[PDB]
């Protein structure tokens, strides 16, 4: 069945490729080349899970296709699920309901989890009988007892209309009143039922229980639900505005004392901003003193411009990134892929889309990829392997690669043909 | 606190007592002039004299002005407010540029109240009015308070019957009284009087320790900034707007004013004592014409705190003009305003000190003839990047087994990792 | 007058319970022979003892 | 309603829907249970 | 002694404007030293503004940077006192999100304005000599006062019950009772509550009693200004706007209706206009569509005395490409006068040397004071003053009671001025960012 996540543009890289010395290994986990520049995100990975070190940022520099995002993509993969990874794109900070400084802020903030460990002492179990002083009688599978009830209790059983037979949770520490479910039975049966009815066994064990649970959450979800009354609401629209400084401060002091209790832990995690030029000079001369934060993620970027225009400047710069934040970071540099590398990109790519392919298939269409670029033959796979299964065929010929190199152009005969009739197009 | 940050090794301006800069200490290397300068503008946060004096550090980059600024905000302590802001944060959303600012400055000027409360706590034994005949008359109403430490009772004022039964206050139950108002307050069943059998959680409370009169010092810090915001919107109106969404407001001078005069009343009836701080504005060039000429005023007011502003940009065209150059991208009406300590480029031997002074804090074992090597890649490229090898190295160490760096390993993370200026070598090519 | 000022005795101090079963600090009591326990085991053991009473009275 | 989330968070707990999702009936006991269809004193 | 909120700030030591009956500028009087033509001027504008026959005249202190325009501008506040009301803002403060600019210079004009309302009221002053409360389980009660000249017993209606049982009202309370609305307030205690009683932990002061008859007609003061207003009647909850400043475009119907009221309110007793005084520090700031709407705004009679203070000279008017003096367009210079001020001379930078030293306390020799003269002509004023206070902690630092010229020389050595930072930073450009 098509579920909701499908072959895209990184589906085939499942981790960095890495063995345990860090030695970049040719062809693995989907990962083709680029032995210096894994190496290098094999380094900044441990870095991560180390997470001693706050703020050292990292921006991964070189030309077009030359598997900036694939190198991120393989880092996050090979990162755990449990480490927080958060992927943006420059553009992402640029809102009308925040600053840029607050979009970065956020970013980093969701980058750094949280994990909150609490124990709890509650009583689960079946309700038997109820009596209005007053009186309840719980039961389990082991067990049976009975309660007496003060007067905010019997307000509380009361108000949520408990009834013989139901499951309730009471936790004993402020008071409150759970209905898991009612029990069934051979005379609850009925021929239509309520939205909110849940069926559910009777408890089994012991009615007073000690619960060890742990939250996993992130200080930007922190600082939302502290925001205001129902900020957790903001959690899924995100109105969240700008989040006051008292409020960040307040947690970021409070997440310091329950780590100190032992009550919470700190798993610093990534932040990938990719097409990082994307970004303005305030949002790099934030970025400057954002990374010198304590509660700072470990800070990956991705570029691929020159000496070009820093973006809300006049002024060049490499990679479009002033000299402040270029100093304040490494460069993992990425090299042009060779003929075999190419094709055993393009092999890994037929291998995840599910084509077979004859030699000189691949042969021609690693010669048309090496011509025009990586990406192109990549779409000319699935494109010939769509024209071969229209004729009933069951491998992909060069027949039919030489058909979708004539269907579909690239961007040098697409311009070519372009300034050919430059007369019809407008604004040349 | 636990992770290692690009300052954490600064635990001060490394001064002795006569006011000179030591060549190495609390983490600082050199900067002995720019030390010793931050040194008396500590004194002068410290001494609490004067308001919106401006000092101004520039300098190339990594040259440890914003070191300095955290030793400084160090050597103050935590009792002194130290507010650290980046020019790019007055463009926000919500407010003005100039609220912002002003915003910024009210969290710099600390207060800290004194409240001392008197109160009688403990578990109510006996509420026996006493009856009298007027010159049923009663005179006054004795309570019985029991802790742990022992038993009083109090000749309480008769008025006090009112609020006992509007608490519902009974016998067994722990309860408090304050001394100017003479409110009961009810806190619960004490819980000795608590069965495993019934289910009720507020209504139990533990015996009160200590003695039934009890004088409590209950000590707040606060900012002005902080009075501000709670005086700007206090919290059906409340239901819309904690509804919407809360946002920001241009406060008033009429509120400010307001609060400066509470404050003042406050601190001459002494319940409070101000604790005037440091706002410090790293990349001051982010702002604006229209900023630096708010700050222009700010500056000269007699509530501001001490600013401490940073910038490297050199003769660079002030943002939001048009070809108007400046020696900082500082107007220079403001630059007559603030003092500038210069700071210089470091020799390599200090960046051997700096470095050595890192890997110590990452807690990283680093060779003679490796540190050797990293200072002399220092000397080179930028000393920031020569300190940023140090953990990538460490971990290559770990790999291959050793427990301290050499120089085989700093030379593959050289190899692995490039600076900013061979990547513009490799982007011209 | 003595609607608002009851001269209330003061509460008893409750009856410490005790498992018969354990001898452990009573947390429960079972609602049909109305005697405490502190653990499922001890739970078992009075309803067995319960019905061995109820069949040697009656 | 399957795919109704912001309505949940007014009406369950991750640990309480742990507890329903380990407790739930299974076909074999409502087949039990449709196939089936304590004096207290004070010692 | 103590630290208070206001700490010696960069206008401290200006205590007024100087001037003598005629108008004539001391030397140095009010912490006033030198402008003899600009305080001359500064005292002419300011008796006409307490004269407040004139709506709408504006004068702009032009002059170099560091000749004390803000000092004038501070001296006219302090001579014209906190009756009539000073709104300084600086012009980048208009520029806001929460409205538009002509709406931002509107609420700064109607700041300046007060209204001085007053109307008389029913005030019962005494000391509570007995009161008695009975009530069920309608109230009833009684209430005697004393004021050393009568003792009055007075039966109480139900709300003044009401009022008293909210006050807590009691036995040698000197309270003050509003006939007009029944609200309470109590001046103080005139003797202990009974000793017998615990608790009551307070022994404060006892104010003396009251003094002739019970009930005054007593006529109250109360000022506002026409921002407040404003404010207030923009909304049924306008009043938390005045704090919050979350006040939006204020619909101009309002703003005629309220300009109406108060016409009449001065037609009739009820109130007094008292016109103030806006400074717009640093007016080059405005752009070309507010010192547009300050053309008109002036010609209100509601509008108040603009001061206004650049030291531009011919630059650009900001949001356009074209230059005009002061950067003011010459529309709005033709609607102002311009006031001058003049460099000092050493004798006035030793005397403003002087009263600054004299404000922050420090001691200092006739050989420091020559040769910081000498550094504030050749630098700065302000450098010069900023090594007032730098020099101070160096001598205290090193436990010397008069500073001297080794600290001077000390405090120049470690704090640059805008000259010498310049050079150093052409000495090492390459290493700054973009040159
Ligand atoms: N190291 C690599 N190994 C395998 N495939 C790669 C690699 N790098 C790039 N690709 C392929 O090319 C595309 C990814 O290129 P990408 O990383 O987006 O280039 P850029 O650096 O411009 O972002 C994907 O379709 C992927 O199949
Ligand atoms: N004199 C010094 N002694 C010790 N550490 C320093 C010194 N100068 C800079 N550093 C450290 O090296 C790095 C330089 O960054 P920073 O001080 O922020 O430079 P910048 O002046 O560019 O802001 C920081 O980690 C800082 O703590
Ligand atoms: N005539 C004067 N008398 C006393 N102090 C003055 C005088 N002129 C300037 N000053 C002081 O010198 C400094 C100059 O700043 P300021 O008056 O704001 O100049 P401007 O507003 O023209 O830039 C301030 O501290 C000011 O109080
Ligand atoms: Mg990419
Ligand atoms: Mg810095
Ligand atoms: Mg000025």
């Amino acid at each position: 069945v098509t579920r909701i996540e499908r072959i895209g543009a990184h589906s085939h890289i499942r981790g960095l490729g890495l063995d345990d010395a860090l030695e970049p290994r040719q062809a693995s986990q989907g990962m083709v080349g680029q032995l210096a520049a894994r190496r290098a995100a094999g380094v900044v990975l441990e870095m991560i899970r180390e997470g001693k070190i706050a703020g050292r940022a990292v921006l991964i520099a070189g030309q077009p296709g030359t598997g900036k995002t694939a190198i991120a993509m393989g880092m996050a993969q090979a990162l755990g699920p449990d480490t927080p990874f958060t992927a943006i794109a420059g553009s992402e900070i640029f809102s009308l309901e925040m600053s840029k400084t607050e979009a970065l802020t956020q970013a980093f903030r969701r980058s750094i989890g949280v994990r909150i460990k609490e124990e709890t002492e509650i009583i689960e179990g079946e309700v038997v009988e109820i009596q209005i002083v007053g009186k309840l009688t719980l039961k389990t599978t082991e067990m049976e007892t009975i309660y007496d009830l003060g007067t905010k209790m019997i307000e509380s059983l009361t108000k949520d209309k408990v009834q013989a037979g139901d499951v309730i949770t009471i936790d004993k520490a402020t008071g409150k009143i759970s209905k898991l479910g009612r029990s069934f039975t051979r005379a609850r049966d009925y021929d239509a039922m309520g939205s909110q009815t849940k069926f559910v066994q009777c408890p089994d064990g012991e009615l007073q229980k000690r619960k060890e649970v742990v939250h996993t959450v992130s200080l930007h979800e922190i600082d939302v639900i502290n925001s205001r009354t129902q900020g957790f609401l903001a959690l899924f629209s995100g109105d969240t505005g700008e989040i006051k400084s008292e409020v960040r401060e307040q947690i970021n002091a409070k997440v310091a004392e329950w780590r100190e209790e032992g009550k919470a832990e700190i798993i610093p995690g990534v932040l990938f901003i990719d097409e990082v030029h994307m970004l303005d000079i305030e949002s790099f001369s934030f970025l400057n003193r954002a990374l010198e934060s304590d509660m700072a993620p470990v800070l990956i970027m991705a570029t691929n411009r020159g000496i070009t225009r820093i973006r809300g400047t006049s002024y060049q710069s490499p990679h479009g990134i002033p000299i402040d934040l270029l100093d304040r970071l490494l460069i993992v540099s990425t090299t042009p892929y060779s003929e075999k590398d190419t094709k055993q990109i393009l092999r890994i790519r037929c291998e995840e889309e599910d084509v077979e392919m004859s030699e000189d298939a691949y042969t021609v269409l690693t010669r048309i990829g090496l011509e025009t670029s990586l990406r192109y033959a990549i779409q000319l796979i699935t494109a010939a392997s769509l024209v071969c299964r229209k004729r009933k065929g069951t491998e992909v010929q060069v027949d039919d690669i030489k058909r979708v190199y004539s269907l579909f152009l690239d961007e040098s005969r697409s311009t070519q043909y372009m300034k050919e009739y430059q007369d019809a197009f407008l604004f040349n | 606190t636990q992770r290692i940050a690009s300052h954490s090794h600064v635990k001060g301006l490394g001064l002795d007592e006569s006011g000179l800069a030591k060549q190495a200490a609390s983490g600082l290397v050199g900067q002995e002039n720019a030390r010793e300068a931050c040194g008396v503008i500590v004194e002068l946060i410290k001494s609490k004299k004067m308001a919106g004096r401006a000092v101004l550090l520039a300098g190339p980059p990594g040259t440890g002005k914003t070191a300095l600024a955290l030793a400084i905000a160090q050597e103050l302590g935590s009792k002194v407010p130290f507010c650290p802001m980046v020019g790019s944060e007055v463009y926000s959303t919500e407010i003005k540029k100039t609220e912002v600012l002003m915003e910024n400055f009210r969290r710099a000027i600390g207060l800290r109240i004194k409240e001392t409360k008197e109160v009688y706590e403990g578990e109510v034994t006996e509420l026996t009015p006493c009856e009298t005949e007027n010159p049923k008359t009663i005179s006054h109403v004795i309570i019985g308070l029991k802790t742990a430490k022992g038993t009083k009772q109090l000749k309480l004022d008769p008025s006090i019957f009112e609020s006992l039964q509007k608490e519902r206050v009974e016998a067994g139950d722990v309860i408090y009284i304050e001394a100017n108002s003479g409110a009961v307050k009810r806190q619960g069943r004490c819980d000795t009087y608590a069965t495993e059998f019934d289910l009720e959680a507020e209504e139990y409370v533990p015996l009160p320790k200590g003695d039934v009169h009890k004088k409590k010092e209950i000590i707040q810090d606060v900012t002005l900034h902080d009075l501000d915001v709670a005086n700007a919107r206090p919290q059906i109106l409340s239901m819309m707007g904690q509804l919407m969404k809360p946002k920001k407001t241009e406060i008033t001078d009429k509120l400010r004013g307001e609060i400066n005069k509470v404050v003042n009343k406050y601190i001459d009836q002494g319940i409070a004592e101000l604790v005037p701080g440091v706002l410090f504005v790293d990349e001051v060039h982010m702002l604006d014409i229209e900023c630096f000429t708010y700050l222009h005023r700010a500056l000269e007011s007699s509530i501001a705190p001490i600013v401490i502003f940073a910038s490297n940009r050199g003769n660079c065209v002030i943002r939001g003009t048009e070809d108007i150059t400046s020696p900082h991208g500082i107007p220079l009406d403001l630059l007559d305003r603030v003092m500038i300590i210069r700071t210089m480029l470091y020799t390599p031997q200090e960046m051997k000190q700096i470095i050595k002074i890192r890997a110590q804090t990452e807690g990283i074992n680093i060779s003679e003839e490796a540190l050797n090597h990293l200072g002399e890649i220092g000397t080179k490229t930028t000393l920031r990047y020569s300190v940023q090898l140090l953990t990538p190295a460490n971990l290559l160490a770990k790999i291959n087994g050793k427990d301290s760096i050499e120089k085989e390993h700093v030379e593959e993370i050289s190899e692995l990792f490039y600076d900013a200026k061979s990547s513009a070598k490799i982007l011209a090519d | 007058f003595e609607e608002w000022f009851p001269q209330g005795r003061p509460p008893k101090v409750p009856v410490r319970e005790v498992c018969p079963v354990t001898h452990r600090p009573a947390l429960y009591r079972d609602p049909v022979t109305d005697i405490p326990y502190a653990t499922a085991r001890a739970f078992k053991i009075i309803r067995e003892a319960y019905k061995k009473y109820i069949t040697a009275h009656g | 309603s399957m795919f109704d989330l912001i309505g949940l968070e007014n009406k369950i707990t991750r640990h309480e829907a742990e507890l329903l999702s380990k407790k739930k009936i299974p076909r074999k006991l409502m087949e039990e249970i449709s196939t089936s269809a304590p004096a207290a004193a004070k010692l």
